[PDB]
RNA sequence: CUCGA
DNA sequence: TATAATGGGAGCTGTCACGGATGC
DNA sequence: GCATCCGTGAGTCGAGG
């Protein structure tokens, strides 16, 4: 396989004859093909989290919990989610929709979900007050296809409802292999922390496992049709 | 075919690690590193090449690689992993051989 | 290789 | 015993009759 | 059933070097 260039099929699965590998690899024969050489892991860390939401109520779809992609509410004008507390923003952008944390010194005091189709009006590292509006939501907004909603909690105050959701999602995270490293980790396997994923001649260039995860090894340096 | 960097690096670590593992099992049967030894290169190579090796205190025949094997197969499975390490190694070494023969000649051409 | 019979 | 080294290199050919596999 | 490639014989003794 040609340098940077992924494959189009997985490792451990089944070929045929004339199916393609690669962009610019055919295959001859029928069977496994393998990878050999990895020479970039993704791991897809698993992250369990509680997040808040407001929402005009009329706007709101109710339900017990929802899936990636699917409407959490549809609003018929512009609406302002408004920050509830007082802090520093740290702001998390996933692939799509994010994470806002507001925090006053060391500790988190506020954590807030921005499902897709809703701005966010703060940077990294601004400070809010209270009623400051920290994100605009505009027309329809969903849930992102890479987060789910285990669970969730609603709140009705005024004219307007809150909701605690219990969010479950993965983030990926890359390592570039070189041709001395070695990975000790099959394909769709499930690490915790301090798990080595790939070893090394020397221990400092090593890959451990920061937190709870799994593997997916892309770019191998050839396949092996076996 | 010629070997790339990764898989030479790869079978040469295959081969050291297949040495130590022959090392652990040697520790833990407390049979004869060199006996174990001619035993998984037995069993890689195959049934055609049984021969008495010259420093063994014992005839290497197939009665005797099979005891030894269902000796080594007995062992617990933390055990039993350093007979599959050892395995890979002596593939690894062939494989290495048989890759890196064209540098022996492209050297004895000039002698 | 060359010479001899 | 550790830079890396990875497929050789000879090669003028002016006879003849048979048994042979062969192999056209 | 008939051309083609291969392996094998091809005088003696004697002398020199």
């Amino acid at each position: 396989l040609p340098p940077g260039v992924d494959a189009l099929v997985k490792d451990g699965e089944e070929v045929v004859k004339g199916q393609e590998l690669a962009p610019g690899v055919v295959s001859r024969l029928d069977g496994v093909a393998l990878y050999r050489f990895p020479r970039r892991v993704r791991v897809e860390y698993v992250k369990k989290e509680r997040a808040g939401l407001r929402l005009p109520l009329a706007a709101w779809v109710e339900k017990e919990a929802y899936k990636p992609g699917e409407i959490l509410a549809e609003l018929p004008e512009p609406y302002l989610f408004r920050a509830e507390e007082e802090g520093v923003v740290e702001l998390k952008e996933l692939e799509e929709g994010a994470f806002l944390v507001l925090r006053r010194e060391d500790e988190p005091v506020a954590t807030y979900f921005l499902p897709v189709g809703m701005t966010p009006l703060v940077v990294h590292g601004e400070i809010v007050e209270k009623g400051q509006p920290l994100a605009e939501a505009k027309g329809l907004l969903r849930m992102p296809r890479q987060v789910r909603a285990a669970q969730v909690e609603a709140e009705e105050e005024g004219e307007t409802v809150y909701l605690t959701l219990f969010l479950e999602w993965t983030e990926p995270k890359d390592y570039r292999v070189q041709p001395h490293m070695n990975v000790v980790v099959p394909e769709g396997a499930r690490v915790e922390a301090g798990d080595k994923i790939v070893a090394a001649i020397d221990p400092e260039e090593e890959v451990i496992a920061e937190a709870e995860g799994v593997v997916h090894l892309h770019e191998p340096a050839s396949i092996l049709v076996v | 075919p010629l070997l790339t960097l990764e898989e030479e690096v790869e079978l040469a670590r295959k081969v050291e690690e297949g040495m130590e593992a022959i090392k652990k099992l040697s520790e833990i049967t407390g049979l004869d590193p060199d006996l174990i030894r001619e035993v998984v290169r037995a069993k890689i190579l195959g049934s055609a090449r049984v021969r008495h090796i010259p420093g063994l205190k014992e005839t290497l025949d197939p009665k005797t690689v099979e005891e030894i094997d269902q000796k080594l197969k007995s062992l617990p499975k933390e055990h039993k992993r350093y007979l599959h390490i050892a395995r890979e190694g002596e593939a690894a070494r062939q494989h290495l051989i048989e890759a890196n023969l064209r540098l022996v000649v492209s050297i004895a051409k000039k002698y």
